[PDB]
DNA sequence: GGGGGGGGGGGGGGGGGGGGGTTTTTGGGGGGGGGG
DNA sequence: CCCCCCCCCCACCCCCCCCCCCCCCCCCCCCCC
């Protein structure tokens, strides 16, 4: 069974992803700023694309970034497949790392720019699952260390 | 020929228990409620025939929330749900769970009955709870027995701490891994009931299904430690303690030190010997399971602004049962309002110290003064009683200490000639910086105290001798010293003409039963919210000349700047949006007077 | 043309085997307080 | 005001579990009525 939910997301954003149009304090000619990332993430053979939350918002009258926040764990695999069918469009070298086989590129979706900031204290279990973002300072850290993906 | 739905154990029907809570949560009046209770010719039907739960349905639908608060006497006020009551306190999760369904039932039909158009989708979402209080008698904790393992009880006590919100699951989420089906399970009393086989008949594969954490859906639990308040403990042993659940949008209902009182099923679990084993010790853990947690104008405001004597009036209303000190009353009610703050830090901070004789007024002053601001403290220049002036490092936590507790308030002082050099060296960046500057254990920060410091000091030995200056008499040094906006002496030199009115005053306190004392406090938080002022252009002239003339008389900015912050403090005072010649002529008055000690 | 009997597969139960289950002293550094 | 002291904090049986084997039950196919 296929998740069609899932599927219209990745569906959605993957037309987002690759012509969402914008520009400004410039000429009127859009810079279609994500694929212009993935250009950027081509030229200096970078992993991970930042997305700002407010594009999506403003997008498909925000369906889809209200999707993206409430149930953000089920369909991150699903953005994930829409991402790598865009790089494949615009940037097929970046599909592996870049013959032995150099292995497949992973992905790091990094959304930034969120509505509100929630505090440490208002974490509340509704929300497992979803997209926040989270303030505090850092009291302590750990030693990078590899974890087992696949 | 039927089926009948009981409440299992006690042969009470649930359409009787939930026709019977029906018809009081609708046609209820609050009247009924005067009738149970003393002063029952207190009824008022423009008062009291409302239909009590109807008006707060209304409220809390227009205000779209889940939780209503039930008086428990209220039910016994009312004739087709007294019963109702007994069966609350002896069964109380089926009755509980029986009146949460019906006041989602009452939503539902409110909107189709009374028929005005509403989100019917919204209330057929949402979950609804009653909040049951005031079940009965506050029983004692150490009075608790095995009778009550069910029952609805209310308990009273102090908060020692909370854990941190633990996530509860209510429905598992289970994805078949061959393929990829998807069904939701819930949590029947705390167990996964596992699908052995995938549900669709079309892959039916056995032991396939895998729990998907991160699916799944979770309620709130938080666990909470309730001590045995000391009124009730017997005088020779520790106090008892009980953990209470409490759950949802009743979590941090309360934080640590916090006495309250809670409603709540008494509740006991078994506890493992150990977790390899399903083998289970011969006595339960009791705890409490919570439904109902408690603790323990502008008009005026403008009418008084009118006043022509308010300076006056408010001054002597700080501290009316002590004899006249009035200087110090003015300079602790301008304390009281204080200055403004700025972006650029310059602050509206006013600080006040209190010298001469020990055995004076200044004591009851700054419990005054502590009475009445809103978040500020008292405390000694030295040592802790637990309680302790400097932040501190402890075990590993930093501690705030009382100057930085009282952020936004008075910080009251005394035995200040007696206080520890450290200490003396850190008022320093709390009198200039308003902060204390923490570089320890891996952080690094200026821990902002943003207090208004009331000092309260004393000469050496018993008796301050006026022919030596102040830094003569008392021990503190000049460079914290000056840091004062305003420094006072209070000596006990005998004076009839004085003395004999002070007795007179004192021992009137025994007899008798403006002075808008209690109305202060208003004033005070009115001031402080609405009213920020700014110098008027005149008023730059004015500071600048009375400034040059005190200079021309060894002064220095900081008492320009002191007077700035009195004048702002005074334009608070009359609700003045804007400082006044007068109110710069009256701080650099009071100013005056101070600095010639 | 339907029902019974025989034969083969698949599942469940029972049995057997196996593995797991805090104060007190000593030394050091740092902070605070007292005496000359 | 400086130095020294002293004070504080810190370091073998029983249950759960898993594997293996045997029997029974249910379905399908073939024959008989
Ligand atoms: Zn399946």
């Amino acid at each position: 069974v296929d998740d069609v939910t899932g599927e219209k997301v990745r569906e959605a954003f993957e037309q987002f992803l690759e012509d969402f149009s914008v520009q400004s304090t410039d000429t009127g000619e859009v810079e279609k700023v994500y694929r212009a990332q993935i250009e950027f993430m081509k030229i200096y053979d970078l992993n991970t694309i930042y997305i700002d939350y407010q594009h999506l918002s403003m997008r498909e009258n925000g369906a889809l970034a209200m999707a993206i926040s409430e149930q953000y764990y089920r369909f991150l695999p699903f953005l994930q497949k829409g991402l790598r069918r865009v790089v494949r469009k615009y940037a097929p070298e970046l599909l592996n790392t870049s013959s032995p086989e150099q292995t497949e590129r992973v992905f790091q979706i990094s959304f930034f720019n969120l509505p509100t900031v929630h505090r440490i204290r208002d974490i509340r279990s509704e929300k497992i699952g979803s997209l926040l973002s989270i303030s505090g300072t850092v009291t302590r850290t750990s030693e990078v260390r590899p974890e087992l993906y696949k | 020929s039927e089926p009948l739905r009981i409440i299992w154990g006690t042969n009470v029907s649930i359409q009787e228990c939930t026709t019977n809570f029906r018809n009081f949560l609708m046609s209820f009046k609050y009247k009924f409620r005067k009738i149970l209770d003393e002063r029952e010719e207190f009824i008022n039907n423009t008062t009291d025939e409302e239909l009590y739960y109807i008006k707060q349905l209304n409220e809390m639908r227009e205000l779209g929330t889940s939780n209503l608060n039930l008086d428990a006497r209220n039910l016994l006020a009312y004739k087709q749900t007294e019963d109702l009551y007994h069966q609350l306190l002896n069964y109380p999760q089926e009755v509980i769970s029986i009146m949460d369904q019906t006041i989602k039932d009452c939503m539902v039909s409110l909107i189709v009955d009374n028929n005005l158009d509403y989100d019917l989708d919204e209330i057929e979402t949402k979950f609804y709870k009653v909040r049951p209080y005031n079940v009965g008698s506050c029983k004692g904790m150490r009075e608790l027995n095995p009778n009550d393992i069910d029952k609805l009880i209310n308990l009273k006590g102090l908060v020692l701490r909370s854990t941190p919100v633990i996530p509860d699951m209510k429905v598992a989420f289970f994805k078949c891994n061959v393929c990829d089906h998807t069904m939701a399970v819930e949590i029947d009393r705390g167990v996964i009931q596992e699908p052995a086989r995938c549900e669709r008949i079309d892959c039916n594969e056995p032991n396939s299904m895998s729990l998907i954490h991160n699916r799944c859906s979770f309620a709130d639990k938080q666990v909470i430690k309730l001590q045995e308040t000391p009124d009730f403990v017997p005088d020779g042993q520790t106090p008892h303690s009980i953990s209470l659940c409490v759950y949802d949008e009743l979590v941090d209902s309360c934080r640590a030190g916090d006495r309250i009182e809670v409603t709540g099923t008494f509740r006991s679990i078994p506890i493992r010997a150990n977790s390899r084993q399903r083998v289970l010790k011969s006595l339960y853990k009791t705890y409490v399971d919570v439904v109902h947690v408690k603790k323990v104008d502008l008009a005026k405001i403008r009418e008084v602004a009118a006043r022509e004597d308010l300076y006056s009036l408010l001054a002597r209303s700080i501290a009316p049962s002590i004899y006249e000190l009035e200087d110090v009353k003015k300079g602790i009610l301008l304390q009281l309002f204080g200055g403004t703050n700025k972006t650029f830090r310059y602050r509206g901070d006013i600080n006040i110290l209190l010298c001469g004789d020990p055995s004076t007024s200044k004591s009851q002053i700054l419990q005054y003064v502590h009475k009445i601001t809103p978040r500020g403290v008292y405390t000694s220049g030295k040592g802790s009683s637990a309680v302790g002036l400097t932040a501190y490092i402890t075990r590993l936590v930093l501690e705030s200490g009382a100057l930085v507790l009282s952020d936004g308030g008075v910080c009251c002082i005394d035995e200040f000639d007696k206080m520890s050099d450290s200490t003396r060296s850190v008022l320093h960046e709390v009198m200039e910086q308003q902060t204390i500057s923490i570089a320890k254990a891996g952080i690094i920060t200026t821990l902002n105290a943003r207090s208004s410091i009331l000092a309260s000091a004393n000469p050496i030995g018993s008796r301050y001798n006026p022919n030596l200056p102040v830094t003569e008499n008392i021990d503190l040094p000049p460079p914290l010293l000056s840091r004062f906006d305003l420094v006072y002496l209070v000596l006990d030199k005998v004076d009839e003409k004085n003395d004999r009115e002070l007795a007179k005053h004192l021992t009137n306190l025994y007899l008798e039963d403006v002075l808008p004392v209690e109305f202060l406090t208003m004033y005070i938080s009115y001031a402080k919210e609405h009213i920020h002022p700014i110098i008027t252009e005149a008023a730059k002239t004015e500071l600048v000349r009375a400034y040059v003339g005190m200079r021309k008389m060894t002064a220095t900015t900081r008492q320009l700047e002191s007077m700035i912050r009195l004048a702002e403090a005074h334009a608070k005072m009359k609700l003045k949006n804007v400082v006044e010649l007068e109110d710069v002529q009256e701080a650099v008055r009071l100013i005056r007077s101070a600095i010639k000690d």
